[PDB]
C-alpha cells in the first residue's frame, strides 16, 4: 500500500492557479492513486489561533500530559495496540458486500462521473485528475476497510455513505480545483437593487428563455457573485438576495 | 434475569417474558428453599471478600443492613450477597 | 382629581375647533374620524388617491395583515424575512479625536427618505408596487407644498406618516412598504455618509437622529463658519433637501465608543 | 378495593420485618428491598394488618403478590418508594375491578390524561435497526433556555428522512407491495434509460422552478404531462407520494404515467406491527432500559369498561369563537346555559378567542391589545361564575387557535410554528379560581380517554391544501366529495399537515405528535374553511364543526365514545 506525499510544481498551490498547471503528474498516476488528498492553507485566524495553540502545548510538553490522560480516557489507543489491531483486522476479517450496498455504490460512481461531464464541459481541455472505473473499485476497498476496521464480514450501507463521504471529500474535492460575466454582473446589479430578492425562476425565465445569456454562463457567475459576498443566496437556494 | 429489547421480536419478547413468569413460578410453591435460578458454582467458601463496584444506596439483607458506597470491601458469606454479585454491583472472588 | 376634571371641562372647546380644523382639509366626519390616533385620516386618504389611480385596495381593518387577495395568513420565508428583519446598521468608529467632533440632529429622515424616492434610484418579488408607492410620493409632495402655507393639519400629516408606517394598527400596513421605506432609509443614510465624506468630513456615528462626524479643522472659533457651509452644502444637495439638520452641540475633544460610553469636553454655543 | 380490617392500624417499623422481607420475595423472587422501598412497605403492612402482622398469613400472600406484579412490570431490579406507591395505587386498581367481579355492580378519571405537544414521548424509527426507538425527553435536562424550544441542529435534517422511512414501512406492509412493482430508491434511476420504475418520493420545487422528488439517496426531477392522478386526492408540495413512470436520460427527467398517495392502514395492524406499544403511556411511562407495553388484557378491561359507561358525553363547539363579540358573548351564554340543564364529562373550547391578532401598538393611552386579552378571559370567568354545574362535573379542554397571544405575536395572525403552545397561563388566572379542572393544551392535543386516543388540531387545512393543490394538464354532492379527499388524504399520510417547511413550519424537536403513524381512532380537525362533517375511515373517525356561527346559528356536538355516535345540534341565535 502507497502513502505518497507531494507539492505542486509552482512553489505552493495556487488557487488562482489553473489546477493542470499547478500538477504534471500525468493522469496515469493519479488514476493508479485512490485518495489525491489536495490540501491548502485558509489562513483563518480560528485555525491559526488553534494550531498555534497545540503546537505550543506540544512544544512546552503539555501535549505528552492531555495524551497520557486521554489515553487512559480510552478514546485513544499507543502504537502497539493499533498496529497488533491492524494485523489482526488484516488475518481474520476480509469482507463482501450487501447487495443493496452495490445498488448505491454505482450510483455514486455514475453520479460522480455525470459530474465529471459537467466538470470537463467548460474548460474544454482534460482535467488532470481523472475518476476512472478504477476509482470505483478505490471506493468499493475504502467500504471493505470501513467493514473490516470493526471485523464486520458484511460491508452494510452505513460503511457506503462514509466511504461516499471520503470520496467526496479527497477526490472529487480535488477535481473541482468573457462579455457574458461583465454584461450579467452589470445588468443584475442594475437589475436588482440592494436589500432586495430575486426568485431562480424569474431569472430563468429572462435569462435563458430570453436567451440573453447561456445557462452555463448564469450558472458559474451565480457562484461567481456568491464568492464575492455581495450577492448571497437565501431561502433553500430559491432566493436571490442582495447584501449590499 | 431469575437471579436490550431491540434484538429481540415482539414474538421472542412475549416467549421471553412468558418464561420468565414460568421461571419464577418454579420456585414457588415447592421447590422453595433452594432457589432454582442460584448460582451452579458449589459454595466451597462460606465467606468471601466482596468489593463494591458500583454506588447502589443502602440495602436490606437477611437479619442486617447493608451499604454499597463505591469501593467498599465486606467480608460477608457467599449466599447473602451470591445475588448482588450475579446483579454486578459485587464484584470480588 | 377634581383639577384634572376641570381641565378637561375647561380645555373641551379647543379639542373641539381642533375637530372642526382637521374635519375642514381631511373631508371625513367630525364623529368618525379618531383624532387620538392620525394613522386613520392618513390611511383614508390615501385610499382615495389608490382607487383614484385605478389600482386594488389592501384596505384590512381588523388585522395588521393586508388582504392580499385573501390567500394571506400562510407562512411564506419571503414575507418572514421582509417583516421580522428591523435593524438599523448603526456606523460606529471608536478612538479619541481632536477635531471639532460635530453633531448633528437629522429630522424628517423618513420623510425626506420616501419623498425623493426618484432621486435616490439615480419582477422584484419582495418590492412594494412602484405606482402606489408614485403615489404616495406625489400625495407627499403636495402635503410638504400645503405645509408651507401653515396649514398646522398638513404639518401634523407630514410628521405623523413616519409613525402611520411602522404602525400595524393602520389599515394599510404592509410589511413591503415598510421593508421598502427602511431600506430606502437605509440606502439614503449611506449615501448621506458618502456626501460628507466627499466634503473632507469621516464620520463618527450615523443614526437616525444623532450623527456625530470628524471635521479638519482643530479649534470651534475657525470650525464654525466651515460647519455652516458644509451644512447648507449638503443641503444644497438635491437629494437631501428636505432634511432638517441641525447642530446639537460642539466637541472638542472627544473619546467615542458608542452612544452609551463616551467622554470628553464640549460646548453648545459657540461664543 | 381491599378486604376490610377490624383492628385499627399500627406504626410498624423496619426492624422485626427483617425475617419478613429477605426471604418472602427477594430469594423466592430475587428482588433487592431498598430502605425507603422497605418503610413504606411497613407502613402499608401496618394499615392494612394491625397488631396481627407477626402471625398474619396475609402479609406474605401480599408480599408475594409485590414481587409477582413487579415481576409483570420489571420497573427496575431493585425495590423504590415511589416505586411502591405506584405499585400500590395500581393494586387498589386492580383488586377494584377484582371487586367488581365479584360482585357485579374503577373510576375514569384514574385513567383519563390530557398530553400537550411538548409533554408527548419522542420516537424515530431507524431501517439499520429496522423498527422504533424511543427517545428520552429533554426538557428537564440541561438550562430551561436551552431545552426549551432549542431543538438539535441535527434534527431538521432528520425530520422528513424519519417521515419518509415511515412512509417506506407504511407502503411496504401493504400487500399491493409484498404483488404489481417494487419501490427503487430515486439514486438508482440515473442511468436506467427508458425503463419503468415506480417510485415513493417527497414531492418538491427545487430552485429551478420543476417538480422533483426526493429520498434520502438524492432526488430527480419530473415533469407532470402525461400524468393520470387517483381520482379522490389532494397532492400539495410535501406530499410523499408514489410515482409510477419512465426515467429518460437525455435531460435528466422522469415521465409519470400514474401518480397516486400510498395506502393507509388501521390501528391495529399499526399496533401489532409496533408490538403493543403505549405511545401516550396510559401505564406508566417509557424508560431508557425499558420501554412500556401496552397490556392486551388491560386493553380488554378498558374497552368493556368503556362500553359499561355510556352516559359520557363530549361537546364539541365550532371553532373561531371571538370574546369581543357581543353576540358571541349573548349565544355562548344560551349554550351553557343549554349545557347547564346537563353537564357533560368534557367541554372542549377552542378558536381563535380574539377577532385581532394581539400586536405591539403604540396607543399607550389605551388598553393594550393583550390587556383586552386578559379583560376578555375576566369576562369569560365571570360568565362562567353563573354556572355551577360546569365548574363542578366537567373538565373542560383549551386548544389554541391560530390567532390567539402566545403564537401569533410575531406572526401577526399569519401561520407560524405548527406546534402552537398553550395560552399563558399568567393571562387567564382568574379561570384557575373559576374552573375545578382546566386544562390549556397545546394545538396538537392528544388526550387519552379509556382506551380511546384522542386528537384534537386548530387548523384551516381546506384553503390551503385547495390553494396550493396540484395542477394538472390532463384531469355526487361537491361537500362530501371535498371531505373525503381531504380525511383520506390526510389518514394516507399519516400526518396532520403535509406541507413543506416553506408553507409551514415545525417545531423541529417536537414532530412526532404532528406525526400520525399511529392513526387515533378518533380525531377532531377544526377547519372553518371547511363545512361540518362526521365520517369514519381506515378505522378512524374525523369530526369537523368549521367556524362557532353560520347564519345566525352556534353550531355544536355531542359525541359519545361507547357507541363511536355524534349528534350535530346547531342553536338559532
Amino acid at each position: 500500500s502507497v502513502l505518497a506525499a507531494a507539492n505542486p510544481i509552482y512553489g505552493r498551490y495556487d488557487d488562482l492557479k489553473s489546477p493542470g498547471d499547478n500538477i504534471d503528474f500525468q493522469t496515469t498516476i493519479l488514476s493508479r492513486f485512490d485518495m489525491i488528498f489536495i490540501v491548502k492553507d485558509d489562513h483563518n485566524e480560528e485555525r491559526d489561533i488553534s494550531i498555534a495553540n497545540h503546537v505550543i502545548n506540544i512544544h512546552t510538553g503539555n501535549a505528552n500530559a492531555m495524551q497520557n490522560q486521554q489515553e487512559e480516557n480510552g478514546s485513544e489507543i499507543s502504537i502497539e495496540k493499533m498496529k497488533r489491531y491492524i494485523t489482526y483486522c488484516r488475518l481474520k476479517c476480509a469482507p463482501r458486500l450487501s447487495p443493496q450496498a452495490a445498488e448505491k455504490l454505482s450510483s455514486n460512481f455514475v453520479t460522480i462521473r455525470k459530474q465529471l461531464l459537467i466538470n470537463e464541459l467548460e474548460s474544454t481541455e482534460r482535467s488532470s485528475i481523472p475518476i476512472t472505473i478504477r476509482q470505483l473499485e478505490a471506493i468499493i476497498r475504502i467500504t471493505e476497510s470501513l467493514a473490516k476496521l470493526e471485523l464486520s464480514p458484511i460491508a452494510q450501507e452505513r460503511h457506503v455513505d462514509e466511504a461516499i463521504r471520503l470520496f467526496q471529500a479527497s477526490t472529487m474535492d480535488a477535481a473541482s480545483q468573457l462579455s457574458e460575466i461583465r454584461r450579467f454582473e452589470q445588468e443584475l446589479k442594475r437589475r436588482l437593487p440592494i436589500g432586495w430578492s430575486t426568485s431562480y425562476q424569474t431569472l430563468r425565465r429572462e435569462f435563458v428563455d430570453t436567451h440573453r445569456f447561456s445557462q452555463l454562463a448564469l450558472d458559474k457567475a451565480l457562484y461567481a457573485l456568491e464568492k464575492h459576498e455581495t450577492i448571497q443566496l437565501r431561502h433553500q437556494g430559491q432566493n436571490i438576495y442582495r447584501s449590499g | 434475569n431469575g437471579l436490550d429489547t431491540n434484538n429481540l421480536s415482539h414474538q421472542e419478547q412475549e416467549y421471553l417474558k412468558e418464561y420468565c413468569d414460568l421461571i419464577t413460578d418454579l420456585k414457588s410453591g415447592d421447590l422453595v428453599d433452594i432457589d432454582l435460578s442460584g448460582s451452579l458454582v458449589p459454595p466451597s467458601d462460606v465467606f468471601i471478600d466482596v468489593r463494591v463496584l458500583k454506588d447502589a444506596g443502602e440495602i436490606q439483607t437477611e437479619y442486617g443492613v447493608f451499604n454499597l458506597i463505591k469501593d467498599s470491601q465486606f467480608f460477608v458469606r457467599q449466599s447473602d450477597v451470591e445475588r448482588l454479585i450475579q446483579q454486578g454491583y459485587l464484584q470480588k472472588i | 382629581l377634581l383639577k384634572k376634571l376641570v381641565n378637561h371641562v375647561l380645555s373641551s372647546g379647543s379639542w373641539i375647533s381642533h375637530l372642526i380644523k382637521l374635519s375642514q382639509y381631511s373631508n371625513i366626519p367630525i364623529c368618525n374620524l379618531r383624532l387620538d390616533s392620525m394613522d386613520y385620516i392618513i390611511d383614508v386618504l390615501y385610499a382615495r388617491k389608490l382607487k383614484k389611480e385605478n389600482i386594488v385596495l389592501w384596505w384590512n381593518e381588523k388585522a395588521p395583515l393586508p388582504d392580499h387577495g385573501g390567500i394571506q395568513n400562510d407562512f411564506d420565508l419571503n414575507t418572514s424575512w421582509i417583516m421580522n428583519d428591523s435593524e438599523f446598521p448603526k456606523i460606529n468608529n471608536s478612538g479619541v479625536y481632536d477635531n471639532v467632533v460635530l453633531d448633528v440632529g437629522v429630522d424628517n429622515l423618513t420623510v425626506n427618505t420616501i419623498l425623493t424616492s426618484a432621486l435616490i434610484n439615480d419582477f422584484v418579488h419582495d418590492a412594494f408596487s412602484n405606482d402606489a408607492l408614485n403615489v404616495l410620493r406625489g400625495m407627499l409632495k403636495e402635503w410638504w407644498d400645503e405645509a408651507l402655507k401653515e396649514n398646522s393639519t398638513a404639518d401634523l400629516l407630514v410628521n405623523s406618516l413616519a409613525s402611520w408606517v411602522q404602525n400595524p394598527n393602520a389599515k394599510l400596513f404592509d410589511g413591503l412598504l415598510r421593508y421598502h421605506v427602511h431600506n430606502l432609509t437605509k440606502k439614503a443614510l449611506l449615501q448621506l455618509v458618502n456626501e460628507f465624506s466627499a466634503l473632507g468630513s469621516t464620520i463618527v456615528y450615523a443614526d437616525r437622529n444623532q450623527i456625530l462626524i470628524k471635521t479638519n479643522k482643530y479649534s470651534p472659533e475657525n470650525c464654525y463658519a466651515y460647519s455652516q457651509y458644509m451644512m447648507k452644502a449638503v443641503r444644497t444637495n438635491p437629494m437631501f433637501s428636505y432634511l432638517d439638520l441641525n447642530i446639537k452641540r460642539y466637541w472638542d475633544l472627544l473619546i467615542w465608543m458608542d452612544k452609551f460610553n463616551f467622554s470628553g469636553l464640549a460646548c453648545i454655543e459657540i461664543e | 378495593m381491599f378486604g376490610s380490617g377490624n383492628v385499627l392500624p399500627v406504626k410498624i417499623q423496619p426492624p422485626l420485618l427483617r425475617p419478613l422481607a429477605y426471604r418472602v420475595l427477594s430469594r423466592k423472587y430475587g428482588l433487592s428491598i431498598k430502605s425507603d422501598g422497605l418503610s413504606a412497605l411497613a407502613e402499608f403492612v401496618g394499615t392494612n394488618i394491625g397488631a396481627n402482622w407477626r402471625q398474619g398469613p396475609a402479609t406474605i400472600k401480599f408480599l408475594e403478590q409485590f414481587a409477582a406484579v413487579w415481576k409483570q412490570q420489571e420497573r427496575g431490579l431493585f425495590i423504590d418508594q415511589s416505586g411502591v406507591k405506584e405499585v400500590i395505587q395500581e393494586m387498589k386498581e386492580r383488586e377494584k375491578v377484582e371487586w367488581s367481579h365479584e360482585h357485579p355492580i374503577l373510576d375514569w378519571r384514574d385513567y383519563f390524561k390530557v398530553i400537550n405537544a411538548s409533554q408527548q414521548q419522542r420516537f424515530s424509527y431507524n431501517p439499520h435497526k429496522m423498527q422504533f426507538i424511543f427517545v428520552p425527553n429533554k426538557k428537564q435536562n440541561g438550562l430551561g433556555g436551552i431545552a426549551g424550544f432549542l431543538p438539535d441542529i441535527e434534527d431538521k435534517v432528520q425530520m422528513f428522512l424519519t417521515r419518509y422511512y415511515l412512509t417506506n414501512d407504511r407502503v411496504m406492509r401493504n400487500e399491493n407491495f409484498q404483488s404489481s412493482m417494487s419501490i427503487t430508491p430515486i439514486k438508482n434511476l440515473l442511468g436506467r434509460d427508458a425503463q419503468n420504475f415506480l417510485l415513493l418520493g417527497l414531492l418538491n420545487k427545487n430552485f429551478k422552478g420543476n417538480w422533483s422528488l426526493e429520498d434520502p439517496s438524492g432526488s430527480v426531477e419530473i415533469d407532470i404531462s402525461q400524468t393520470i392522478p387517483t381520482q379522490g386526492h389532494y397532492y400539495v408540495p410535501g406530499c410523499m407520494v408514489l410515482v409510477e413512470g419512465i426515467y429518460y436520460s437525455v435531460g435528466n427527467k422522469f415521465h409519470v404515467t400514474s401518480m397516486t398517495l400510498p395506502p393507509g392502514e388501521r390501528r391495529e395492524i399499526t399496533l401489532e406491527t409496533i408490538g403493543n406499544l403505549d405511545l401516550l403511556g396510559i401505564h406508566g411511562i417509557s424508560n431508557n432500559n425499558f420501554i412500556a407495553r401496552l397490556d392486551k388484557d388491560l386493553k380488554i378491561r378498558l374497552h368493556l369498561l368503556e362500553k359499561e359507561l355510556t352516559d359520557h358525553k363530549f361537546v364539541i363547539l365550532g371553532a373561531n369563537l371571538f370574546l369581543d363579540d357581543l353576540k358571541i358573548m349573548t349565544a355562548l351564554s344560551k349554550i351553557l346555559q343549554k349545557l347547564n340543564d346537563d353537564p357533560p364529562t368534557l367541554l372542549i373550547w377552542q378558536g381563535s378567542f380574539t377577532s385581532v391578532p394581539v400586536f405591539a401598538s403604540m396607543s399607550s393611552r389605551n388598553i393594550s391589545s393583550s390587556t383586552q386579552f386578559k379583560n376578555n378571559f375576566d369576562a369569560l370567568a365571570t360568565l362562567l361564575s353563573r354556572f355551577d354545574n360546569l365548574t363542578e362535573n366537567t373538565t373542560m379542554i383549551f386548544i389554541p387557535g391560530p390567532n390567539d397571544l402566545w403564537g401569533s405575536m410575531v406572526s401577526l395572525g399569519a401561520s407560524g410554528t405548527l406546534p402552537q403552545d398553550p395560552i399563558p397561563s399568567a393571562f387567564t388566572k382568574k379561570i384557575n379560581k373559576v374552573c375545578k379542572n382546566v386544562v390549556w393544551s397545546s394545538n396538537p392535543t392528544r388526550i387519552a380517554y379509556l382506551s380511546q386516543e384522542i386528537v384534537i388540531f386548530r387548523d384551516d387545512l381546506s384553503g390551503r391544501f385547495k390553494r396550493h393543490r396540484l395542477e394538472f394538464p390532463f384531469n355526487l354532492p361537491q361537500k362530501v366529495q371535498e371531505t373525503r379527499k381531504l380525511v383520506k388524504t390526510i389518514l394516507d399520510q399519516g400526518h396532520l399537515s403535509p406541507f413543506l417547511d416553506s408553507l409551514r413550519p415545525i417545531s423541529w424537536d417536537l414532530d412526532h405528535t404532528l406525526t400520525l403513524c399511529p392513526i387515533p381512532s378518533t380525531m377532531v380537525l377544526c377547519d372553518t374553511t371547511s363545512a361540518q362533517f362526521d365520517l369514519t375511515y381506515n378505522g378512524c373517525k374525523v369530526i369537523n364543526p368549521g367556524s362557532f356561527i353560520h347564519n345566525r346559528r352556534a353550531r355544536y356536538m355531542e359525541y359519545v365514545p361507547s357507541s363511536k355516535k355524534t349528534i350535530q345540534e346547531e342553536i338559532y341565535i
